[PDB]
């Protein structure tokens, strides 16, 4: 849901960032097709949206349970349908990209995998880092397992 | 919270049924999955919504 005056942020697999201002998309009808609102690339696809509000609050996450923290306001924006910024290191600890939360402390989060192995921890062990920073271990992932779910709880 | 397979089935549980720990730990399977199936959508939700 959006209101009349925010910002959206799109998110891919393979580390971009956009940013622009919901101002300059335009309302449509319901059979509309609708417009390109990113330059994405080749061989990935968008896999999360955030709509950012507040303050210092941003998650990331990988097939193998690496994820940061960073500040929110340390992402460039730019126009629509342009290209992004590394958003963190692929690696080869890691993996790709799955999803990003928008989540602050006193909260906690929510883990699984394709063949289920829930988990919730909090945030309290995840420091703020740089952008161009690698992951970190937060969930000890299983042989032929692969991070698919990530969700915030509240306080 | 509600979880759903790749076929589509559906279910939710109590929230209190899970606690927190520490960063790196294995973790309960939170529905018993088929054979040939994963879970590939989450979400936690008010019961009035």
């Amino acid at each position: 849901l959006t209101s009349g005056e925010d910002e959206v942020m799109l998110f891919s697999a393979e580390g971009k960032v956009v940013r622009f201002k919901e101002s300059s998309v335009r309302a449509m009808g319901c059979n509309t097709t609708g417009v390109r609102g990113i330059r994405l690339g080749e061989g990935d696809k968008v896999v999360s949206l955030i709509v950012p509000r507040g303050d210092g609050a941003i998650l990331t996450a990988t097939q193998n349970g690496y994820g940061k923290r960073t500040a929110v306001a340390e992402y460039p924006t730019k126009s629509r349908a342009t290209k992004g910024v590394i958003s963190i290191k692929v690696t080869e600890r890691n993996g790709l990209v799955v999803g990003a939360v928008q989540v602050d402390d006193c909260d906690q989060i929510m883990m699984i995998t394709d063949a289920g192995t829930l988990v919730r921890t909090r945030v309290s062990e995840i420091s703020i880092v740089g952008r161009n920073t690698q992951g970190v271990i937060l969930i000890r992932t299983a042989e032929d397992e692969n991070v698919v779910g990530l969700q915030r709880v509240a306080e | 919270v509600v979880t759903l397979s790749h076929q589509g089935y559906v279910k939710y549980q109590p929230l209190s049924e899970y606690e927190a720990q520490r960063r790196g730990g294995k973790g309960k399977s939170a529905a018993r999955i088929k054979e040939e199936d994963f879970i590939d959508r989450l979400l936690v939700a008010n019961t009035h919504d």
